[PDB]
RNA sequence: AAUAGGUUUGGUCCUAGCCUUUCUAUUAGCUCUUAGUAAGAUUACACAUGCAAGCAUCCCCGUUCCAGUGAGUUCACCCUCUAAAUCACCACGAUCAAAAGGGACAAGCAUCAAGCACGCAGCAAUGCAGCUCAAAACGCUUAGCCUAGCCACACCCCCACGGGAAACAGCAGUGAUUAACCUUUAGCAAUAAACGAAAGUUUAACUAAGCUAUACUAACCCCAGGGUUGGUCAAUUUCGUGCCAGCCACCGCGGUCACAC
RNA sequence: CCCCACUAUGCUUAGCCCUAAACCUCAACAGUUAAAUCAACAAAACUGCUCGCCAGAACACUACGAGCCACAGCUUAAAACUCAAA
């Protein structure tokens, strides 16, 4: 562009940042509402555990549940954060392991 | 960038400065004092302790007034604050008086008079302050002359005085930097800084008024 | 790079190097000149050189450009007391422009001196406060005096918690 | 912040850290915080003695001058240090508290005695 | 000497002439760009009160900032007309011109 | 602090502040150090209001004012 | 974005997004010795209790400050003029600084493009029909700011006569709420403020303490944990598991020799 | 798709509609062939100046708003969800 054309358009314009799952907030409050398991798209096989939560925020997501083994139910509280499960489209929140009602892994 | 008026605070505005000047308490209201507890009622605060002892034997001035023709325009009053400060004669000389008609005794109201304080009079008359104080003694027509007879003495008053002693060698050398070889000590002028005693009748006229909130 | 020809004049540098000054009095500049002729050359690299330099060393002239409106290039000035100042330019160089204007309307090398020192005295060496305004925050910092508890625990006898102790 | 009525103070502002105080000398308006804006800065006060067993006490005397002739008030901590400084007379409270430590010490000096009189 | 009004001395070009005794003027002055740090035209409005009504659409008048503004937009007065529209004197030779060319030679008067 | 809308504490309502006791000596001594004192400084505060006087009458009227002036005037000419 | 790096393909080059490496802050997990210092509700939601403004021979003065908060948001800056206030009192003055006049002054969206009286002349009567706007008017949305500090607000109705109603966005403290979690300490000794002629009096400002790895500095005979170890990217032995269980920021790993679980 | 028949339509007049791979996919004006000639291909590489336009893919010649003789239309033209490529 031309100097004319700079100084009438002025300075750059970032886009405004888009919120995440957990909207700008580090960890998030959830409600257990159910839990299941999910396929991973291709090449990836494995029935990985997940729970539907309602958030603090009063909106229901799909949260993983990581680790070997879990013993969470309906009606149970959880701490859920953010960061995305590679091969499970859809899934953006991650439940987080000894807080709450969601305890530590037990050792092998 | 053009406020947006308001007409409430305007109009409220108006309101409250209507309501003081036609709600506002009398000198009968303000200055009315319970002498068993030393309390004003209209207030409910208590007066200091220094003044507890005169507020039981001393009269107010429009006490004094109140029984006497035209209020006692041309008579000497004097107050016994001063009495016990002062040797040399301090009274006002009344010219003018306003009672508190709302008063059922009369015993309230505003003073105007000439000054004499410490036998020096003034030039002109003025409001007088601590109108409502229980201070106000009246001077006998028959001991006028005697109590107002007074010999000025000489003001034989300090005229210079040094300067402090940083200021004074700051002086000093700014003189011999600019060739100056006078040996005269710097010296602070104080006789235009005329000391006036602390109980010395303010101006009543550029004094306040407590507002309106009885209890 | 840099887009436009002579890419020099849009730096801070180059903008800086102008020594005209203009006298309070200066309030309007106006530039007649010519887009063709060899009689108006050094009128035109005025314009193209030395304009922003004046303009940046005075914010608050207003300058205002006219082009082929009489045979000939000039400069006039404009003066709060209602004065005009004309100045014929035709056959000039635009550094011997700068140099003319300089000499009748420019503030000398002593006016500007004296400015410049006045400015200092708003900076007190002496003064303690924010690294913005004053070189250093604290009498800590000078060596020699007690420094900051920060840095080195005061001793417990110039301490509150141990005054108080002791004392009750 | 305009305020109702006040006027300007020649005043200390505290600074420093915990057991470290510094003061610095300013003029600024006396509703303003202690710590806040201020007009100008008059000099400064380190009442911690220092490895040379000295109070340093910065004055800037021609600014101190100029405020004072234009109206503003000394607060009285500033008096006495004007005091000691010899710009302005000792204040007098700086001469009586003087006498109230040699009454209080001449009386001690007293009690030492007839303590070891009796002893 | 003193005034309320900011603008003192502005030159500008007359670009409406429909208000009674009142010249609009549009008066440009040079802002620097801070990024590409080059100057541009930046332009602004200005009511002038024309007494004699001796302005048009297209002559460069010289405006006096009042002692006090006359109406709410009307803060200056016309001082002078510069270059009147296809009128113009050449300030250098005091002579007419039509552009670049003069109407009537310099040598004409010697 | 309170404003003047907050009520008064009730732990301290019957507060009643007893005024300290005098030393006659030292008081009249003290009253009299206090009158010097504020007559002095007076006549100091007095000499500095002239001194901030003259020097802005001197920066805008004065001899070495009014002549940088005129010599600023004639160079212009 | 840098001294850059990884990743498109069967392969190369180009373009390009995403991510890695750096530096901070908050929160979470696990873990944690001392000392000094700095800093310290998620919420303009609701608040039990105590305290936070007095002074002073009565009048007055002060409680319009300080302290708090960030809801709203071009009232903050310059110039002109000019009150109140300080300079004891006048200061034809200086200082400080309102109201008023001029100028300047955030971001995003133009799928907000027209606004709808927004001008001028005249002593008036009244006359003219103008004024702003793609160089962004008008409008919607977001946000305290340009931090020696400033602006704004002070339960709500922009305001506060009036009304709803009964107020911690003062200190300490509590309920609810949030991922977010300091003591219902002491003292007016210093400084600051109010008052007093003054000795002085008052002050949850402040000062000195309490609590907390949030940070900085220093230290410790005994006392180390957390995370990583396929490549990017410093660093894996032996087993178990067998596209299962599980794992990664990116590319990927796991189907019986897995340095990736 | 191949063969036959025939209509709207292609034509004229009067009004609309306003689109195209409307692409020679190469903007207008002025200038150069020397330097480093230049990623590849295509139709050699550049300079000055101006206007228009562009900023991962897809969603999308779409939704909504607005304008329009257009009413299954045209012009202007996003976002959410998704992927680590295209
Ligand atoms: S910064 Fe100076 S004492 Fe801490
Ligand atoms: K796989
Ligand atoms: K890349
Ligand atoms: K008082
Ligand atoms: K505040
Ligand atoms: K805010
Ligand atoms: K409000
Ligand atoms: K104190
Ligand atoms: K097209
Ligand atoms: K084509
Ligand atoms: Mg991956
Ligand atoms: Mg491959
Ligand atoms: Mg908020
Ligand atoms: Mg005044
Ligand atoms: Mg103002
Ligand atoms: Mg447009
Ligand atoms: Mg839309
Ligand atoms: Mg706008
Ligand atoms: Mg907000
Ligand atoms: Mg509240
Ligand atoms: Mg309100
Ligand atoms: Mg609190
Ligand atoms: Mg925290
Ligand atoms: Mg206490
Ligand atoms: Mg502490
Ligand atoms: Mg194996
Ligand atoms: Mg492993
Ligand atoms: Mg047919
Ligand atoms: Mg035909
Ligand atoms: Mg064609
Ligand atoms: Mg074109
Ligand atoms: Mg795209
Ligand atoms: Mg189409
Ligand atoms: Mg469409
Ligand atoms: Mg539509």
């Amino acid at each position: 562009a031309t100097l004319n054309q700079m100084h009438r358009l002025g300075p750059p314009k970032r886009p405004p940042r888009k919120l995440g799952p957990t909207e700008g907030r580090p960890q998030l409050k959830g409600v257990v509402l159910c839990t299941f398991t999910r396929k991973p798209k291709k090449p990836n096989s494995a029935n990985r555990k997940c729970c539907r939560v309602r958030l603090s925020t009063g909106r229901e997501a799909v949260c993983f549940i990581p680790g070997e083994g879990h013993t969470l139910q309906e009606h149970q509280i959880v701490l859920v954060e953010g960061g995305r499960t590679q091969d499970l489209p859809g899934v953006k929140l991650t439940v987080v392991r000894g807080k709450y009602d969601c305890g530590h892994v037990q050792k092998k | 960038k053009k406020v947006r008026p308001r007409l409430i605070a305007e109009l409220a505005r108006r309101v409250r400065a209507l309501r003081e000047q036609l709600n506002r308490p009398r000198d009968s209201q303000l200055y009315a004092v319970d002498y068993e507890t030393l309390t004003r009622p209209f207030s409910g605060r208590r007066l200091p302790v220094r003044a507890w002892a005169d507020v039981r034997r001393e009269s107010r001035l429009l006490q004094l007034l109140g029984r006497l023709p035209l209020f006692g325009l041309g008579r000497l009053v004097t107050r016994k604050s001063w009495l016990w400060q002062h040797d040399e004669p301090c009274y006002w000389r009344l010219t003018r008086v306003r009672p508190d008609y709302t008063a059922q005794n009369l015993d309230h109201g505003k003073a105007w008079g000439i000054l004499t304080f410490k036998g020096k009079t003034e030039s002109e008359a003025r409001e007088i302050e601590h109108v409502m104080y229980h201070d106000w003694r009246l001077v006998p027509k028959h001991e006028e002359e005697a109590f107002t007879a007074f010999t000025p003495a000489p003001e034989d008053s300090l005229a210079s005085v040094p300067y402090p002693p940083l200021l004074r060698a700051m002086i000093i050398a700014e003189r011999q930097k600019n060739g100056d070889t006078s040996t005269e000590e710097p010296m602070l002028n104080v006789q235009r800084i005329r000391m006036e005693p602390w109980d010395y009748p303010a101006k009543q006229e550029d004094k306040g008024r407590a507002k309106g909130t009885p209890v | 790079p840099m887009k436009g020809r002579f890419p020099i004049r849009r730096t801070l540098q180059y903008l800086s190097q102008g020594n005209v000054v203009f006298k309070d009095s200066v309030k309007v500049m106006t530039v007649n000149y010519n887009t063709h002729g060899e009689l108006g050359e050094g009128a035109r690299k005025f314009v193209f050189f030395n304009i922003p330099q004046i303009q940046y060393k005075n914010p608050w002239v207003q300058i205002m450009m006219f082009k082929n409106m009489t045979p000939s290039p000039f400069l006039r000035f404009y003066l709060d007391s209602g004065e005009q100042v004309l100045v014929d330019v035709e056959t000039k160089s635009n550094k011997e422009i700068m140099e003319h204007i300089r000499k009748i309307l420019g503030k000398n090398e002593e006016t500007l001196r004296e400015e410049e020192e006045e400015k200092k005295q708003l900076s007190h060496p002496a003064n303690f406060g924010p690294r913005k305004y004053c070189l250093r925050e604290c009498i800590c910092e000078v060596e020699g005096q007690v420094p900051c508890p920060s840095l080195v625990p005061l001793p417990k006898e110039m301490r509150g918690k141990y005054k108080a102790a002791l004392k009750a | 912040k305009a305020y109702r009525g006040g006027h300007l103070t020649i005043r200390l502002a505290l600074g420093g850290c915990t057991n470290r105080p510094f003061y610095r000398i300013v003029a600024a308006h006396n509703k303003c915080p202690r710590d806040g804006r201020f007009v100008e800065q008059l000099g400064s006060y380190d009442p911690l003695p220092n490895s040379h067993g000295e109070k340093l006490v910065a004055l800037n005397l021609d600014r101190i001058r100029h405020w004072i002739g234009c109206g503003a008030h000394l607060s009285k901590p500033m008096e006495k240090l004007l005091g000691l400084a010899g710009f302005f007379p000792l204040h007098p409270m700086m001469i009586t508290n003087a006498e109230r430590l040699r009454r209080k010490r001449a009386r001690e000096v007293l009690l030492a005695s007839q303590k070891t009189d009796a002893e | 000497v003193r005034s309320s009004v900011h603008a003192r001395w502005i030159v500008g070009k007359v670009i409406g002439t429909k208000m009674q005794k009142t010249a609009k003027v549009r008066v440009t002055r040079l802002v620097l760009d801070p990024y590409l740090l080059k100057y541009f035209n930046k332009r602004k409005t200005y009511f002038a009160h024309d007494a004699l009504q001796q302005c048009t659409v297209g002559d460069i008048v010289l405006l006096r900032a009042l002692p006090v503004p006359r109406a709410k937009h009307v803060k200056h007065e016309l001082a002078e007309i510069v270059f009147k529209v296809g009128k113009v004197i050449d300030p250098v030779t005091g002579k007419p011109c039509a552009g670049t060319t003069y109407l009537e030679s310099p040598l004409s008067s010697e | 602090r309170k404003t003047r809308h907050d009520p008064l504490a009730k732990s301290k309502i019957e507060r009643v502040n007893m005024p300290p006791a005098v030393d006659p000596a030292e008081f009249f001594v003290l009253m009299e150090r206090y009158q010097h004192y504020r007559q002095t400084v007076r006549a100091l505060r007095m000499e500095f209001v002239s001194e901030v006087q003259r020097k802005v009458h001197e920066a805008r009227a004065g001899v070495l004012a009014e002549r940088k002036a005129l010599k600023d005037a004639a160079e212009h000419r």
